[PDB]
DNA sequence: ATCAATATCCACCTGCAGATTCTACCAAAAGTGTATTTGGAAACTGCTCCATCAAAAGGCATGTTCAGCGGAATTCCGCTGAACATGCCTTTTGATGGAGCAGTTTCCAAATACACTTTTGGTAGAATCTGCAGGTGGATATTGAT
DNA sequence: ATCAATATCCACCTGCAGATTCTACCAAAAGTGTATTTGGAAACTGCTCCATCAAAAGGCATGTTCAGCGGAATTCCGCTGAACATGCCTTTTGATGGAGCAGTTTCCAAATACACTTTTGGTAGAATCTGCAGGTGGATATTGAT
């Protein structure tokens, strides 16, 4: 009859994230929706996997970051969850809005 | 679609690591909108690279160019 | 001795001033490249490397590794000022983040 | 096949200098390589452009000094600043 | 009988006024004692074009003005219409001036 | 003649003018010294290089092209004026 | 006939050209190049004066200055892009109030 | 000391034949064709080196021209500069 | 404070993916020496434009009073995220043809390098021309008090 | 909702600073025409390493239950800002000494340009070595219920 506070697991689970380096988005996926996006710029593309690699640490470590910033957004209107509003703050302010 | 093979594990896994205590629900479809006009903006230009030197393989280094000129250097492929 | 001293042993570098040198002038910077702007330029360079390699080595030595791996390179990195701020728009692959959690985050105890 | 030049050998020497028991890995290698490059390059261009930017044709160990001084933060330009000089003088005094 | 405008009648009138002219907001010689204080304190003897002085005033204004849309952003995101220096710190650190 | 407190010369009226133009309709007592304080750090950094670009190219004069090529080195271009 | 008038611009061709060899950007710079760089230059200006002199004209005047050209820009969503880092001395801001600070309510 | 002044002026005259232009503002687009000119230069610059090529053709100026300028500009700036090579390519 | 269920740590163990070591081949470098060339420092100096003092005056900063009202503090509670254990559908791992990414050879359209001829954008300074800043007054809202 | 107080919009008017119109010189471009050099498209090809497939592995979807977040409503304190009086100090029209930027000619330290020789960093195939990633056990801190 036990059961851990909502929260307590949340920090828990910062805790190892922050620790680790490998790439939390699984890689099957992640291929097909890059081959997916390229093949509407031009067809029948290959890829290098050390491309798709490459594409798959920079939108990772961008989308990381962008969380931290919301964050940021979130803890400055007095809240603990991060919201849309916050990823679009962050946004606008970092130009890739406004 | 495919961009929900971006999974909400996944998508909460990221904002761990970015130190995000509490998630809202809606916030899942927003990172995926933002994940796809990262990847647009520099596959696009990857794939600009790429036909340049009139290959049908994008290469890391065509990654890495575009990442560059995003303002975004990624060391490790080349950077 | 075997008469020929590279400029870099001249210079007391580790690092390829010849090749520095072919590389200033194969990448269009100028019509013409001094000859110590080369030997200046590796200096730099191979001074920069040691700064990080030092620190990242103490990385490593923390974590009770011999073996400097990206991990090691991302925590030298982000946690010296300045090496953060030459580096504040690179990715370092696999480097991971530092440990930090908000304040206004951490239990109410 | 064709050459595929590296910084890595002598990232690996400096290393032994400054840390003689410590290895890297392959990876790393790769970050170093990036990094070296990435430097060269950022100071290579500012060079270049102060060199246009005053009308001369040569790009000489003073515009490394100058570019130095505009990329790099403080105190990391004032030890990389020494350490060129240093190389210079050793490289002129000298046969 | 008097009379008195509210608070925020005012502001508004000031916002569409100023945000439909272009002049330097910032008194001129004041702008320029301060870069030269400045200037003088990285190398001393130094003189001004009258056009640098001036190309550092039209690029000081466009940066506060900018960084204050931003700051304004971020009290409206907080429920706020008063900024307060918390809102040009979070401005500035996700712009990355020191994030 | 001695320069000193001149950034006080940025006041209180002139830092709400700007403000306006930013949109702002409120603000609190204490933006102004912020304020004058992110100025400060602005114009340090680009007066910095604007005079590493003068000593370079051995002048006395700090010219609007040194400024111009300073803010273009920050990412903060800037057209005519020199500028 | 001047390479300007053979490639049927305005711009000239045969200073872009001279522009591009004491630029070092490359060993070698074919004949082409400086058409095609001369001509897109040349777009980009008649873009940029088509919008600011239609702002002169919706302000009442006939001499474009530095606001118009600042309104041209910031009204059009690409040219505002590829000069998004950019400052246009005496160009000002576009009005704008956010709506949250407008008076009453409905 | 040279500029794009006289050059911007012919165009204005083709899109306003009325409308003349400050000074001022005559220094700011002088800026901007300066800026442009040298952005399409470095990327073709870096264009052909990662290439291994030591020539600028209007070939990496075009690739340059896609890789800067945001969608239609990049449309019709490609349009006109292959129509201007065309064109001076059947002159002689 | 007292367990009870877990999560976290640490000391030890060892198989192996990745790192270190020795040999051998060689095009590509890098060092060296001779001959020719030149970029840009130095010395002289024309002339722009920067610093500076002068003086007059009103635009605008400063300092005070006083009231409007925003925003933090507090209580209340609807309902949304998060924990958790159940069941398997997708991702991950390793074996395999073949598409191209590259290495190599050929050779011509196209780009230097060089000697003249000719056209033009700059500019020096004259002048003349003209859009609009800026002061004025009155029709038209937009507010605030009631 | 009618009033009174004010700010804003706006077309008309004119002195004038900034602008487009030149006459005339021209150093620097930019264009014309061989002569010489070569970068890189084109065709052919060997070895990668990329896309595809099947079997083994393990992370994600799903629904119930409920802690607890954070917006809604209420309250009131004390800061912000409108209004206003006063007077400084910026702004402006001027003029002047001379610092110091920039034009010009002189001339050698240093860079380019081959040509010949030595060394070296990179690549490939083989063999051998090892730091540490996961795995186990057992201790003990942490968290949640009472």
């Amino acid at each position: 009859p036990h059961r851990y506070r909502p929260g307590t697991v949340a920090l828990r689970e910062i805790r190892r994230y922050q620790k680790s380096t490998e790439l939390l988005i699984r890689k099957l996926p992640f291929q097909r929706l890059v081959r997916e996006i390229a093949q509407d710029f031009k067809t029948d593309l290959r890829f290098q996997s050390s491309a798709v690699m490459a594409l798959q640490e920079a939108s990772e470590a961008y989308l990381v970051a962008l969380f931290e910033d919301t964050n940021l957004c979130a803890i400055h209107a007095k809240r603990v969850h991060i919201m849309p509003k916050d990823i679009q703050l962050a946004r606008r302010i970092r130009g890739e809005r406004a | 679609d495919n961009i929900q093979g971006i999974t909400k594990p996944a998508i909460r896994r990221l904002a761990r690591r970015g130190g995000v205590k509490r998630i809202s629900g809606l916030i899942y479809e927003e990172t995926r909108g933002v994940l796809k006009v990262f990847l647009e903006n520099v596959i696009r230009d990857a794939v600009t690279y790429t036909e340049h030197a009139k290959r049908k393989t994008v290469t890391a280094m065509d990654v890495v160019y575009a990442l560059k000129r995003q303002g975004r250097t990624l060391y490790g492929f080349g950077g | 001795r075997a008469k020929a001293k590279t400029r870099s042993s001249r210079a007391g570098l580790q690092f390829p001033v010849g090749r520095v040198h072919r590389l200033l002038r194969k990448g269009n910077y100028a019509e013409r490249v001094g000859a110590g702007a080369p030997v200046y330029l590796a200096a730099v360079l191979e001074y920069l490397t040691a700064e990080i390699l030092e620190l990242a080595g103490n990385a490593a030595r923390d974590n009770k590794k011999t073996r400097i791996i990206p991990r090691h390179l991302q925590l030298a990195v982000r946690n010296d000022e300045e090496l953060n701020k030459l580096l504040g728009r690179v990715t370092i692959a696999q480097g991971g983040v530092l440990p930090n959690i908000q304040s206004v985050l951490l239990p109410k105890k | 096949k064709s050459r595929k030049e590296s910084y890595a050998i002598y990232v690996y020497k400096v290393l032994k200098q400054v840390h003689p028991d410590t290895g890297i890995s392959s990876k790393a290698m790769s970050i170093m390589n990036s990094f070296v490059n990435d430097v060269f390059e950022r100071i290579a261009g500012e060079a270049s452009r102060l060199a246009h930017y005053n009308k001369r044709s040569t790009i000489t160990s003073r515009e490394i000094q100058t570019a130095v001084r505009l990329l790099l933060p403080g105190e990391l330009a004032k030890h990389a600043v020494s350490e060129g000089t240093k190389a210079v003088t050793k490289y002129t005094s000298a046969k």
